[PDB]
């Protein structure tokens, strides 16, 4: 963990944005708490305090995702590090505001209790000349109210207005968000698709539901005394919450925002518009300067979500979104990736445009992007139908194929073999596409052949002439190569082979089972988790494919896949062997008496039931209990010291006897070594 | 409505599946209806929700020395035959060979009449009773008096297709021999030990003159077991006297 431990204390220091969002994938990812808790918050509590909204936002997820880990280095974290931003919330500082935002919500046991405390503290913190505590730590009081709904505000409402526009604002709108669950559901139904600008504007969605309509009259005109330009979302966040007449506000609202809707309070404009919805006809007529944006990932999300939150107003939405990206995808390979990715997840009504980006992809140097472009052309040419798209969807996806046997790069080698999808059949079944496919199923690196064959199985179905007798030579001669080559590392990857070659090509598969099974057990029994999953995976199919035909053969798999089974307290993935065993006796109908043959597996069964924790394997579990009847206890049990001194003697003696011998119990263990 | 659901699944069931908890075995199991409706993509889910709602109660049970636990791996059972059905609708292969193996499996299975209903009950989706009649004359003889003694005589008559209850003084049907066979035998069983020892002998007889069509390389099987059964008759008329 070293290397990252001490990145978190040079990226807290410092380009920051890239480090801090690259690392927040992985704070809360890998699972680590030995340093993730322990001496990381210490870079926190020394680093945070200057940093500005985006890049500290993340830090404060980082912040809630520390307290989540629940042990002693975090208790001794929330504690230290909120008491300090209790009093912090002392201008230096801002981060202190966050951390009491997220911090206090992780163990809501504490600070469900200091709910008045707080604010308190906020009455003193909000004096500081800056003002940037005024806006955030008093916003930040969602922290120390939203907790009582768990289990104030009737009066705290009137304090907020009397004693504490900053003050009595801030406070105002979270004690009314905290009067119900829904206050703050509205926010999570919403999140499917100066502060005190935005605060006044949050007033209105829920003032509207505490009281109602007084208060909605006044709000409106403190938002436009604060000068009226503003990220007007209070109407579109009302007409989601009540719907509280939120249109007689409009008259005032909508001549202001309609300038900021061009790409040019900006980041958000559009969300000031959709939401009200819930006056269509205007929302239609504006759509032209929304239309009218670059290709931003941001601001085509932000019309996509339009879009979903107003389906009659799609088509024009899709219809701008649709020639807004195709023509930067028809004039660049730094920015195309986003047209060609929304063109083709977009419900849009795109051919050539493929067979031109792909051409300008394939000669860029940019890994990044012939990553991303690799897949994301295969995204577009989902439409596809003229001759023409056919051959443009073969030429390119073949080519890509071509960079997935040339390029020596295995993260683009993935992307353009992942990139043949399922919904490209008929097309990838073309000599253009299977020919390349050959040389990838015949290449000298194993990965190439690894990823192919999934695409190539899928297509035998399709085109035999370029698939089937190149199937049929890999099972004999990846078989072959698994132990007459010696290959190391190699063999998983060639052990992935199998089952890939098998899945998906039956008629290979029944009369070869015979030299395939008796070849596939021995690697079984050869030796490495890399290998058996895939073999132990293999067989379960071959066993569903030939049914009980293969009852021969039964005792040996069964005998070797229970075995494995057995040891799966250490090959923590032969959840696999659940699996196998399963469908092998419901695909064969073995007899059903494996518990008296081999009574372990009822055992083992058992075991994992009250060993393993995750649902999938005790739901296989129980699928294989089940498999077999329901056994008679009778059968199954036909197939499987302090007190007791105490009363035979005196006190006297009793005493050194249970001492003597717990004292020996102790000694003949191994665990003696420390004691 | 635990019990209107289980009234509706003998002889508003619609209803009834929507009044049961659903945080149970029971629910999703009663629910896997889905199997009534050959709603098979509905189905595959409930029997999900079966297998992780049922669970715990497995791991429950592991300090009573899985005594008790035979009820959940008796629910273990019958889940696996939710999705034989599945199977056995799906794939007309896996039917006869479904057969082979559900019997094996009832063999192992304790002799609880209660259980062998509740197998029947969702075996009814897949094989009529007049199929595997093995397991219905079993049934009725799992006990001098099954699980009352008034099953066995319903279950014979479903097999027969004649009442003799209501029938009065019928005589012996053109049925399966073992049905008639195991019908005297309980009418010996009761007050009616006359009337059982003068059928026992007509369907002595009756097998007699029945042997005598059955003379031939393709049909000789019947003929050794007719003299099979008549030896078992003769036994019987002879301990009766």
């Amino acid at each position: 963990t070293r290397f990252y431990d001490q990145l978190n204390h040079h990226i807290f220091e410092l380009e920051r944005k890239g480090g801090i969002l690259a690392i927040a994938s992985l704070i809360g990812v890998e699972g680590g708490n030995a340093t993730r808790i322990g001496r990381f918050a210490n870079y926190l509590r020394n680093l945070l305090p200057s940093n500005d909204p985006v890049v500290m936002e993340m830090a404060s997820k980082a912040i809630g995702r520390l307290a989540m880990a629940g042990d002693t280095f975090t208790a001794e974290y929330v504690e230290f590090e909120v008491k300090r931003a209790l009093e912090w919330l002392e201008g230096r500082r801002h981060a202190a505001v966050l951390v009491l935002r997220e911090l206090a919500i992780s163990v809501p046991t504490f600070f469900f209790q200091q709910v008045q405390p707080f604010f308190d503290n906020i009455f003193v913190a909000v004096w500081d000349p800056k003002q940037a505590i005024r806006e955030g730590a008093v916003a930040a009081l969602r922290a120390c109210l939203i907790l009582t709904t768990q289990r104030w505000y009737r009066h705290t409402f009137e304090e907020a207005e009397k004693g504490f526009i900053h003050g009595a604002l801030l406070i105002l709108n979270e004690l009314v968000r905290i009067s119900s669950m829904e206050g703050e559901r509205l926010r999570e139904e919403m999140e499917e698709i100066s502060l005190i600008q935005m605060t006044i504007l949050n007033l209105l969605p829920r003032l509207a539901a505490f009281r109602p309509t007084q208060y909605l009259q006044d709000t409106m005109n403190h938002v436009l005394s604060c000068e009226r330009t503003a990220a007007f979302q209070a109407l579109g966040l009302l007409s989601v919450a009540v719907r509280s007449e939120f249109k007689v506000y409009l008259p005032r609202v909508l001549d202001i925002i309609r300038a900021a809707l061009p790409p040019k309070v900006d980041a958000t404009v559009f969300t000031c518009i959709s939401m009200l919805a819930r006056i269509q006809q205007d929302i239609k007529e504006l759509l032209e300067p929304m239309l009218a944006v670059g290709l931003s990932p941001a601001l085509t999300a932000v019309l996509y979500d339009l879009s979903r939150q107003i389906p009659q107003l799609k088509k024009d939405i899709q219809d701008g979104l649709l020639k807004m990206l195709s023509l930067v995808l028809m004039h660049d390979v730094g920015s195309i990736t986003l047209a060609l990715r929304t063109l083709g997840s977009f419900e849009f009504e795109l051919t050539q445009f493929v067979r031109h980006c792909a051409d300008h992809f394939l000669n860029s140097e940019h890994k990044e992007i012939r990553m991303e472009a690799a897949r994301t052309c295969s995204r577009l040419l989902t439409p596809s139908v003229s001759q023409t798209a056919v051959q443009v969807v073969a030429d390119v996806l073949s080519k890509l194929l071509v960079v997935g046997i040339t390029d020596p790069d295995p993260d683009i080698r993935y992307c353009v073999l992942a990139s043949l999808d399922e919904r490209f059949d008929a097309h990838l079944a073309q000599a253009e596409n299977l020919q390349a496919l050959f040389v990838a199923l015949n290449d000298q690196v194993f990965e190439i052949r690894e990823l192919a064959i999934c695409t190539v199985g899928r297509l035998s179905s399709m085109n035999p002439a370029f698939v089937m007798p190149f199937l049929r030579k890999m099972l004999i001669q990846i078989l072959t190569e698994l132990e007459h080559s010696g290959i190391g590392r190699i063999k998983e990857q060639s052990a992935r082979m199998l089952g890939h070659l098998v899945s998906n090509a039956p008629r290979l598969i029944r009369p070869y089972m015979e030299p395939i099974l008796k070849a596939l057990i021995l690697k079984l029994k050869d030796p490495n988790p890399g290998v058996i999953n895939n073999v132990l995976a293999t067989i379960g199919e071959l066993a569903q494919v030939s049914g009980l035909e293969m009852r021969k053969w039964v005792d040996e798999l069964f005998i070797i896949i229970m075995d494995m089974l057995q040891d799966s307290s250490l090959l923590a993935k032969r959840q696999v062997a659940l699996w196998t065993l399963g469908q092998l006796v419901a695909s064969t109908g073995y007899v059903v008496e494996p518990y008296r043959k081999y009574p372990t597996l009822l055992e083992v069964l058992l075991n994992f039931l009250k060993t393993e924790q995750n649902q999938g394997t005790r739901r296989e579990a129980i699928r294989v209990l089940g498999l077999l009847g329901a056994l008679d206890p009778y059968k199954h049990k036909v197939n499987i010291e302090m007190l007791v001194n105490m009363g035979n003697l005196p006190l006297d003696e009793f005493y050194p006897a249970v001492s003597m011998v717990a004292l020996m119990r102790i000694f003949r263990d191994q665990s003696l070594s420390h004691h | 409505a635990r019990m209107a659901a289980a009234a509706a699944w003998g002889l508003s069931m619609e209803e009834y599946t929507c009044m049961i908890p659903r945080d149970t075995h029971d629910g999703a199991f009663y629910r896997a209806l889905a199997l009534h409706q050959d709603l098979f993509s509905l189905a595959q889910q409930c029997i999900d929700k079966a297998r992780d709602l049922l669970d715990a109660e497995l791991t429950a049970m592991a300090g009573e020395s899985y005594s008790r636990a035979y009820g959940a791996m008796v629910s273990c059972h019958m889940l696996s035959e939710l999705e034989e059905v599945i199977q056995y609708k799906l794939v007309p292969e896996r039917r006869e060979i479904i057969r082979q193996i559900w019997w094996e499996r009832l063999q192992g299975c304790q002799r609880i009449v209660e259980d062998w209903q509740k197998i029947l009950m969702v075996r009814s989706l897949v094989v009529s009773p007049h199929e595997d009649m093995r397991t219905w004359l079993k049934y009725a003889s799992l006990c001098g008096k099954s699980g009352r003694l008034a099953l066995a005589h319903k279950t014979l008559v479903l097999l027969l297709g004649v009442d003799p209850s209501r029938q009065l003084d019928h005589p012996l049907p053109t049925v399966h021999p073992q049905v008639t066979y195991a019908y005297m035998k309980n009418m010996w069983k009761s007050a009616r030990k006359i009337d059982a020892f003068q059928h026992m002998q007509h369907f002595v007889q009756t097998m007699q003159q029945q042997a005598q069509h059955a003379i031939a390389t393709e049909d000789q099987q019947h003929k050794q077991e007719l003299h099979k059964l008549m030896a078992r008759c003769f036994l019987k008329l002879g301990e009766w006297q």
